């Protein structure tokens, strides 16, 4: 939702932490439902038995990605000065991208994604400036 | 070899050959005369 | 406002009915008839209320092209029942 | 004057009879190389303009002459190879080398950033076909795939960079027009603007990271040791770094500081690996990383001394490393395996070639001033003004440059060759000609290389 | 088939003319459904089980596409009530307009039919009639370039190159590779439409010609990579050189004129303060090049497909535009960079 | 360690990821017009609620 | 087994048959190619070419500035007080504040 | 070929007293050659049996191509005494099938344009009898037969009508004595069990050929070499309710367009499936294709060539 | 940018036929080379001996690309002039949108090393 | 590196079961030697022979990059510490030298009087 | 005269191609005629000859 | 040089091996044959 994403750029302006974590899980949980919605259409064996299990493996993990990314953003805000930094939320993306190898016991896929998710999420916090726009009109 | 066992093409067409060599010249005349007309048109307008 | 809350709802219900399947391919073409029927009523109400007079011929033309698809697509359904025994969505070969 | 004689070299090969071919392609390219040395060497106070921008001019480009010098030299080396193949494919192949040299004439002459880039990427397609066909070794496709995987993923970021700069400030086109240059204020949006302009020339100019592009192209060689000279031209093809750093971003060079450091270990650790490796071509391939790393260190400092050393090194490496590949070609055409341990023994079979081995190996080191010492010494003296500690790192490289040349010599000086029944005939007349036509221009540049190291010199 | 095959083919030509020369909303509605009745007989042709399955999968997706498009036409009477093709005048009808046109084209979410429809086509003559068919929904999109929301066009253009770039990697069928390059190129089509509607028409010119050069060179019968493999030695070696000029041009390479769309699509977008999107365009375009990278190795290498049977008699196909069009498809970047003005 | 395995690895990672994510689109949904049309209902529901445009 | 592939070729002549040659096929053309036209590009471009590399192309005012500087040293020492350098390009220009 | 809307059309001034009569099933010896030569009174054109040199004889220029260039190590003398370890066996049969597909495509094109009685010596529908008999004894691998069946399923189904009249010859098991009586040193010293298996497989192959609504006629050795008896039976027996009887507008034209070009019909014959016996090597095939280009046959074009004809350049 | 006071049917406007057409231009010669190139590879796909010396239907291939290319360049010379004309007229009418700044010797920071 | 005395007459079994194993060493050695001897003393050879021991030697170093190193263990991370480590090491060396130099230019002049270079 | 045309049909094209390049690039001087006599750098009022700089 | 083993690895099936797609058999060379067996085939009256 567009309304939830606009709320995401108002909470870190202050020092609110307990409501910031819930705002990230509402995005990650909904985005987890989007990815899992296509997986239902990939022929699920035994309807409403393993189909619920297929939603349970994706939506819980993606919300937990948002939960850790939400929590570590608040830890990085309290410790050390200067609130607006690309390096400040880079560790948050690394810790949030660390549990991609928690879905399956491998510790290699999550470690490879740790640098990738850490850099891409930092670009979002780099995209607060005027020089970064995804969609434009004129 | 002498094109044994019935050759499909020996090329004494003159129907297609006459038109391909013909219409190309017809294209040449049509382009130059309009270019000569446009050269007179460019001088008359300005 | 009043009537348009039902005939638009009937269109969205038929929109679900097309894309949802229980192996029968005949029912999808039957819903394509309903889709054109729901489009016929929705067009009729917009033209008849706001007295256009000229646009009244347009749903009649729409009715012709409704039956154009719902026959030529129906003829292909018969060709499935010629190659295979009975028409089913599950019975396919393409990858 | 350099447009439509190389384009007139194209129908020459097709029209000529099957008995000739090689006699026409070489003779009608040597007189073309004579005219480049005749006309392009003239300079006024600053940069001239030969014509309107289709092909522009020269500012600090005697590197154009080097490509014209290699215009017949590639045809010299591929004589024993492609001698048993089809006559129609011989006509097809020479035109592909000509097309490479055609775009190479264009890239050095054109003083654009837009026209330069699309013809810089127009050298990629002919090399791809030249590598993936006539490759003597298996898995040559990995040398073809990674050739366009590493380069294009770094160079397509130029389209989002170059067009962005001209949309903000005037137009890049004429370059001498581009002195509307505003100093870069060092913002986070300008971080990726600098990186995208550099990363395109961080691939062809091999660092420590993203350097695997080079040795795979040399080990899985296009043709034995003949078309490798075109890959030497691709190494010096990253001369846009001289123009981008000078014009587009002079103020913000804080981001250059980590890239010098990355290339500083691209001097020691790239020379360490080049000590044990079995392939003779790979012992030139990894040495070519270090000598071209010298330029990447130099340019990012942006001091006037570094430009003098860099422009010299671009010409120095283009005639020394390519000469070493010709020595690798002469060994591969006899044994048919590039193993250094197997091919062991000079003077017992090859007496005259052993002196040419010396005049090519020792040029990697700083001999009596050829162009390599003149290239290196100005860069080392430029790094001291940058920082005093550099010569401790640079001095280790000076030791392993001796471990380049002498190790290539000693492993060929050991007189044995017991298993070898081949290599009975010493050398052909064209074989020794490659050794002369590469080294004698280096020997003539000992006297006065004023028209070699010239960015306002 | 005698005259009747030409008459059916002429009604697709006439069908798109109704779409092109139009002002009325029900007039273009007819123009789309004129094609629906006319592609299906050419889809069948050789009385195949694959042809019956492809046509039914083609119809049921594209019949629903038209009826979704007619909803947008009726909402244009619910609000405003003007039947002139210029604007949708609605934030609701614009959604049901763009998504309906996405169904007929090879855009991201409605792409699943494209590879399986292309496989079921009997001949190379029928394979053209999908690449040429994509002109009809593109012509309407050019007419209604404003009042259409960025959030549900640009997302469908970005995702289509992503799924197109990964959609041909696990495929060896020659028809399937061409079907996923279709999905890939449609992302480059609709991305221009907000940032100046121009160049979208030129992107068609480059695409339609370059796709037609492929299938006319595929007149020498080949359906897989392994069937197009036996062509280097058993068949003519000069034919492999000319297909190389069309394989490499479909991907982003500057010496060839297939870089001419990728010239202006990035250029026009960068003018309007957007850099993060054209970066995502060019990088994913390398995955589109990667299909042709492995497909060039079928022609450049030997690959050992010798086959004991050797053809002595020379091949005689149709080859109508197989000579004039590849010369323009290979080199036009140096010839006409000013053609942007001439086309639009 | 470095020059062959680790310094290469960075982009062979993206090659291995592109080849793995290729299967999630090509091999996924084996035939069935039911499976293709069921996904179309979801895409309309995303456009109406999630990626909201009225 | 391949039943078609096994046909190896190994023929390196060099000396056996032509006696004196640079390349294979046609000895009469070989002398005219490997020993004549290669060496004309070795003679003209390297010896007559060397009289253009550094030998008199004037070259970016290297010898011109010597005659220019020598007359300017004597001029600004006898008549002027500063020794040829004091301020660059800007004599009393527009100030910063 | 493409514009048939005018005067030239299928079954126009044709398909009356003109039919494809295939003389097949000669067991092992050349017995079908005598019957086909005798059947020249009713039938206008009689094509010889396809061999190793037929592919160069047709479409080329008179004289056949050499053994090295035409068929890669393929010879009829090698199949006379068939041996294991990298031999011919199957690749000659695949070349034999390609030649028999070529002669049938020419004969059917000769039937559609200008209606004439065409006599064929051993057709496509008799080829699997010649293969399976060799398979019964240890000669051909199991995987090669399945490769042949893949070609069989595609190439045959392109042709909608098989035959009109099929002639069946069943000789005595002492046919090897008749083969020894004939002046052929190569054909002699062949396996007697192979010829017996060829006659045994033909008996189970003639039944689906007769059931395919084509007029099948059986002949004996005493009935053979009769010009009057064979011709009278062909005229009296009329083909009824057969697959040959089809629509002239749709079925006949699509058949004529596919048989018009030799390359279009043989495009399905080349299979992408890799086989060790079917010649896979490209290195020696590159020089072999270059030798064909060096040969002064075609090399340059479909018709006109340098030092062969060419009256005008244009 | 987009079309305003221009209509379809007959590609050049004829009302604005004032600018001189391209006469013996290098742009015409390159399309003429492509017309020759199309007359080279037609003898390559359809097997005909010698691309340079073959059948003389190449004269049609040269003329067609020159003929179409001439009108295509005439459209180029028209459309680039109109796009420039509407740009110049927009500045002349409004004046307030396009601002002029002249005479400045502003202080800028100097970089070290 | 050898730790005690140079190993040549030290630590060996006194003609036990090792004698049967030592005789097996010459059996395989001569087996590879005899096939080498047959492909050497003929005048009609002309060409360097293969020797599969040296072909596999080159293949061991050039190839075996991704068939090997599929279990990325903690030892590979220790090798990575010698990889990225030295590159980040000089970041606290060159910057400390630069901040020493740049501060000396502005406050308390340390610049050379006869420095016309750069 | 008769043998030279057949043997050296291609041998003449490349040096003549240089002459074509020598002439075409020389003719580009007339396109760049702005400030030929103007702009104070080497400007001098010529009387015996018209247009000194090309 | 490429051999028969390289063509088998790049064989027409699914390019790269997958756990989900294994039963997906390659299509025939030209024109697929329908399952003609088990049909209506002339109805009977009593």
């Amino acid at each position: 939702a567009k309304t939830v994403l606009r709320q995401y750029w108002d909470i870190p302006e202050g020092t609110e932490c307990h409501r910031k974590t819930y705002a990230t899980t509402s995005i990650g949980g909904a985005a987890g439902l989007v990815v899992s919605a296509y997986s239902v259409a990939l022929k699920t064996p035994t309807s409403f038995l393993e189909g619920v299990a297929r939603t349970g493996r994706y939506t819980f993990t993606a919300a937990a990605i948002g939960a850790i990314f939400g929590l570590t953003s608040c830890i990085s805000a309290q410790v050390r000065e200067k609130p607006d930094d690309p390096l400040n939320y880079l560790i948050g993306g690394c810790a949030g991208g660390l549990i991609l190898g928690a879905r399956t016991r491998s510790y290699g896929i999550g470690a490879a994604a740790c640098a990738y998710m850490g850099l891409t999420a930092a670009l979002v916090k780099m995209g607060q400036l005027e020089g970064w726009q995804v969609f434009a009109e004129p | 070899k002498f094109y044994i066992q019935e050759p499909p093409h020996g090329s004494p067409n003159w129907l297609k050959v006459g038109l391909t060599l013909g219409t190309s010249v017809f294209l040449w005349i049509y382009l130059i005369k309009q270019h000569n007309e446009d050269v007179l048109e460019y001088k008359r307008r300005n | 406002s009043m009537v348009y809350m039902n005939i638009m709802m009937a269109f969205t219900v038929s929109l679900v009915g097309l894309l949802m399947y229980r192996s029968h391919l005949m029912s999808s073409l039957l819903c394509l008839e309903g889709m054109m029927l729901s489009l016929f009523v929705m067009a009729a109400l917009t033209i008849l209320n706001s007295h256009f007079t000229l646009a009244s011929m347009m749903p009649i033309i729409l009715l012709v092209f409704a039956a154009c698809e719902a026959a030529l697509g129906l003829s292909l359904l018969v060709m499935v029942s010629n190659t295979y025994g009975t028409d089913y969505v599950q019975n396919l070969n393409l990858l | 004057k350099y447009i439509i004689p190389t384009i007139m070299l194209m129908p020459l090969t097709w029209l000529s009879k099957n008995n000739m071919i090689w006699v026409n392609s070489t003779a009608h390219s040597l007189l073309i190389s004579f005219t480049s040395l005749l006309l392009m060497n003239q300079f006024g106070d600053n940069s001239l303009n030969f014509s309107l921008l289709f092909f522009s001019d020269s500012l600090s480009t005697p590197l154009l002459i080097l490509t014209m010098w290699l215009l017949p030299l590639m045809l010299m080396a591929s004589q024993h190879h492609l001698s048993k193949e089809n006559l129609t494919r011989k006509k097809l192949f020479i035109t592909m080398l000509i097309s490479l040299q055609l775009f190479l004439i264009m890239t050095f002459t054109a003083m654009e950033l837009i026209l330069f880039y699309i013809l810089f990427e127009a050298t990629l397609v002919p090399t791809l076909i030249i590598i993936t066909r006539w490759g003597n070794q298996t898995e040559r496709l990995n040398a073809g795939l990674y050739f366009l995987f590493y380069t294009l993923a770094g160079s397509l970021p130029l389209l989002v960079a170059l067009i962005y700069i001209q949309n903000t400030v005037g137009s890049l086109n004429f370059l001498m027009l581009q002195y509307w240059v505003q100093p870069v204020h060092n913002s986070w949006s300008n971080v990726f603007m600098w990186l995208a302009c550099m990363m395109a020339f961080m691939v062809k100019m091999p660092l420590y990271g993203l350097h695997l592009w080079l040795p795979k192209a040399h080990v899985e060689a296009p043709i034995a040791g003949s078309m490798v000279l075109a890959a030497v031209l691709l190494k010096l093809g990253g001369y846009g770094m001289l123009r981008i750093t000078l014009i587009l971003n002079p103020m913000t060079d804080f981001m250059a500081y980590p890239f010098i450091m990355l290339s500083l270990w691209g001097m020691i650790m790239t020379s360490s690996i080049c000590l044990r490796q079995t392939d003779l071509k790979s012992l030139i391939a990894y040495s070519s990383v270090s000598h071209m790393a010298l330029v990447i260190v130099a340019i990012l400092i942006q001091t006037p001394w570094s430009y003098m050393g860099a422009t010299a090194l671009m010409i120095a490496h283009g005639l020394t490393s390519s000469m070493l590949f010709c020595l690798a070609n002469s060994n591969y055409e006899r044994i048919h395996s590039r193993t250094m341990i197997l091919a062991r023994g000079l003077q017992t079979l090859l007496p005259l070639m052993a002196t040419w081995w010396l005049l090519a190996s020792l040029t990697n080191l700083a001999l009596p001033p050829t162009i390599n010492l003149i290239g290196e010494l100005f860069v080392v003296m430029s790094t001291f003004s940058w920082s005093n500690i550099t010569i401790i790192l640079m001095g280790v490289n000076m030791v392993i440059t001796a471990l380049y040349s002498l190790y290539m010599l000693i492993m060929t000086q050991r007189g044995k060759y017991t298993y070898h029944i081949n290599n009975i005939s010493p050398s052909f007349t064209r074989e020794n000609a490659l050794m002369s036509l590469h080294i004698l221009p280096l020997l003539l540049l000992t006297l006065n290389p004023k028209i070699i190291l010239g960015p306002l010199y | 088939n005698p005259i009747i095959f030409i008459i059916i083919l002429l009604t697709i030509m006439l069908g798109t003319i109704i779409v092109m020369i139009s002002s009325h909303w029900l007039l273009v509605w007819i123009g789309f459904e004129m094609n629906m009745l006319a592609i299906i007989p050419i889809m069948m042709k050789n009385h195949n089980p694959r042809a019956t399955e492809a046509s039914t999968k083609y119809f049921l997706t594209q019949s629903t596409a038209s009826m979704l498009l007619m909803m947008a036409v009726i909402i244009n009477l619910m609000f405003s009530g003007q039947w002139t093709v210029m604007k949708l005048f609605n934030p609701m009808a614009s959604m049901l307009m763009t998504m309906a046109l996405a169904m007929k084209l090879g855009m991201a979410p409605f792409h699943f039919w494209v590879p399986e429809v292309t496989q079921g086509i009997p001949l190379s003559s029928g394979l053209i009639l999908l690449t040429w068919q994509k002109l009809a929904p593109m012509s309407v999109l050019y007419q209604i370039f404003p009042s259409i929301n960025l959030n549900l066009i640009l997302t469908l253009s970005v995702l289509s190159i992503l799924i197109g770039g990964w959609g041909g990697l696990n495929q060896t069928q020659l028809r399937k590779i061409m079907a996923y390059s279709s999905i890939a190129h449609m992302g480059w089509m609709t991305a221009v439409l907000p940032y100046n509607p121009t160049m979208t028409l030129l992107n068609l010119i480059i695409y339609i010609i370059m796709t037609s050069t492929m299938f006319t060179m595929f007149m020498a019968n080949s359906t897989t990579t392994t069937l197009s493999l036996s062509h280097t030695w058993n068949k003519t070696p000069i034919m492999t050189v000319l297909i190389l000029a069309t394989l490499l041009s479909m991907g982003g390479l500057p010496p060839l004129s297939g870089f001419m769309p990728k010239w202006m699509i990035i250029q026009e977008m960068t003018k309007n303060n957007s850099i993060i999107l054209p970066t995502f365009m060019a990088i994913t375009a390398l995955l589109n090049l990667y299909f042709y990278m492995r497909l060039t190795y079928s022609t450049t290498l030997t690959m050992f497909p010798s086959t004991n049977n050797m053809k002595m008699k020379w091949q005689f196909p149709l080859m109508k535009k197989m000579t004039f069009l590849p010369t323009m498809v290979v080199l036009s970047t140096m010839m006409l960079p000013l053609t942007p003005m001439l086309s639009v | 360690l470095l020059d062959l395995i680790w310094l290469e690895a960075i982009l062979p990672k993206t090659i291995s990821l592109a080849q793995m994510k290729a299967s999630t689109l090509v091999t996924n949904q084996k035939g069935l017009i039911k499976l293709y049309f069921l996904s179309f209902l979801i895409t309309i529901l995303i456009s109406m609620i999630l990626f909201n445009f009225h | 087994r391949w039943q078609e592939d096994p046909e190896p070729e190994d023929e390196n002549l060099y000396e056996k048959n032509p006696d004196s040659h640079g390349y294979d096929k046609d000895p009469a053309v070989d002398i005219w190619n490997m020993r004549v036209v290669f060496f004309f590009g070795f003679s003209i471009v390297l010896v007559l070419g060397s009289t253009f590399v550094a030998y008199l192309p004037d070259y970016r005012m290297q010898e011109w500035a010597r005659r220019e500087a020598e007359r300017l040293v004597k001029y600004r020492e006898a008549h002027g007080l500063p020794i040829m350098e004091s301020n660059c390009f800007d004599p009393s220009k527009i100030q910063l504040p | 070929p493409l514009a048939y809307i005018l005067g030239e059309k299928a079954t126009k001034k044709m398909t009356e007293k003109s039919k494809l009569i295939t003389v097949d099933g000669n067991i092992c010896s050349g017995k079908s050659k005598l019957a086909k030569e005798i059947a020249e009174k009713l039938g206008l054109k009689h094509f010889p049996e396809a061999g190793i040199h037929y592919v160069d004889s047709t479409t080329g220029d008179g004289k056949p191509l050499p053994v090295q260039f035409s068929g890669n190590c393929s010879l009829e003398k090698f199949y006379d005494d068939p041996k294991s370890n990298d031999g011919n066996s199957y690749r000659l049969q695949a070349w034999l099938y390609a030649s028999r597909l070529l002669q049938y495509a020419d004969a059917l094109e000769h039937l559609l344009s200008t209606g004439q009685g065409v006599v064929l010596e051993r057709s496509i529908y008799s080829d699997f009898v010649f293969l399976e008999a060799m398979y019964r004894q240890g000669f051909i691998r199991k995987q090669c037969v399945d490769h042949y069946n893949q070609v069989k399923k595609v190439t045959i189904c392109e042709y909608l009508p098989p035959h009109v009249v099929v002639y069946v010859d069943v000789p005595v098991p002492e046919v090897q004595s008749r083969i020894q009586k004939k002046g052929n040193p190569h054909e002699m010293k062949i396996t007697s069990a192979y010829l017996q298996d060829i006659e045994n497989a033909y008996k189970g192959t003639f039944l689906p050929e007769m059931s395919e609504k084509c007029e099948v006629l059986q002949y004996s050795a005493w009935e053979a070499q009769d010009a009057e008896k064979v011709v009278e039976d062909i005229e009296y027996l009329k083909y009824d309710k057969g697959p040959w009887l089809d629509q002239n507008d749709r079925n006949l034209h699509k058949l004529r367009m596919l048989v018009q070009d030799k390359l279009e019909v043989l495009n399905y014959t080349s299979i992408p499936v890799f086989l060790p016996e079917v010649t896979v090597g490209a290195h020696q095939s590159d020089q072999v294709f270059q030798e064909f280009t060096e040969l002064p046959g075609r090399k340059y074009r479909a018709g006109y060539n340098e030092d062969v004809g060419d009256k005008w350049i244009w | 940018g987009r079309q305003g006071r221009a209509t379809f049917q007959f590609l050049p406007d004829e009302a604005r036929s004032l600018p001189p057409p391209k006469l013996t231009d290098p742009r015409l010669a390159f399309v003429g080379f492509l017309g020759y190139c199309s007359g080279l590879i037609d003898n390559a796909i359809r097997r005909r001996p010698v691309l340079l010396a073959g059948l003389h239907r190449q004269l049609l291939y040269i003329t067609s690309f020159v003929f179409v290319g001439y009108y295509l360049l005439k459209r180029q010379d028209y459309m680039y002039a109109v796009r420039d004309h509407d740009m110049f007229s927009y500045i002349k009418s409004h004046x307030x949108x396009x601002x002029x700044x002249x005479x400045x010797x502003x202080x800028x920071x100097x970089x070290x090393x | 590196s050898s730790l005690p005395t140079t190993l040549d007459p030290a630590e060996y079994d006194i003609s036990s079961e090792t004698r049967k194993a030592q005789a097996e060493r010459l059996a395989i050695r001569s087996r590879l030697k005899r096939e080498y001897q047959l492909q050497y003393y003929d005048p009609s050879r002309r060409g360097v022979i293969e020797d599969p021991a040296l072909v596999r030697w080159t293949y061991a170093r050039s190839a075996n990059i991704y068939p090997n190193f599929r279990p990325n263990t903690k030892t590979s991370l220790l090798g990575a510490l010698f990889g990225i480590g030295p590159l980040v090491f000089w970041y606290y060396v060159f910057k400390t030298d630069r901040d020493r130099k740049e501060k000396l230019i502005q406050e308390g002049k340390l610049d050379r009087t006869f420095n016309i270079s750069y | 005269l008769l043998q030279v045309v057949r043997d050296h049909w291609v041998h003449v094209l490349v040096p003549m191609g240089f002459v074509f390049g020598y002439y075409l690039d020389r003719k580009n001087d007339e396109k760049l005629t702005a400030f030929r006599n103007k702009s104070l750098l080497y400007k001098r009022e010529l009387k015996p000859n018209e247009e000194v700089t090309w | 040089q490429p051999d028969v083993e390289w063509a088998e690895q790049y064989g027409g099936a699914v390019m790269y091996p997958t756990k989900e797609t294994a039963h997906w058999k390659p299509p025939p060379w030209n024109d697929v044959d329908p399952p003609k067996d088990t049909l209506v085939s002339n109805l009977t009256l009593n």
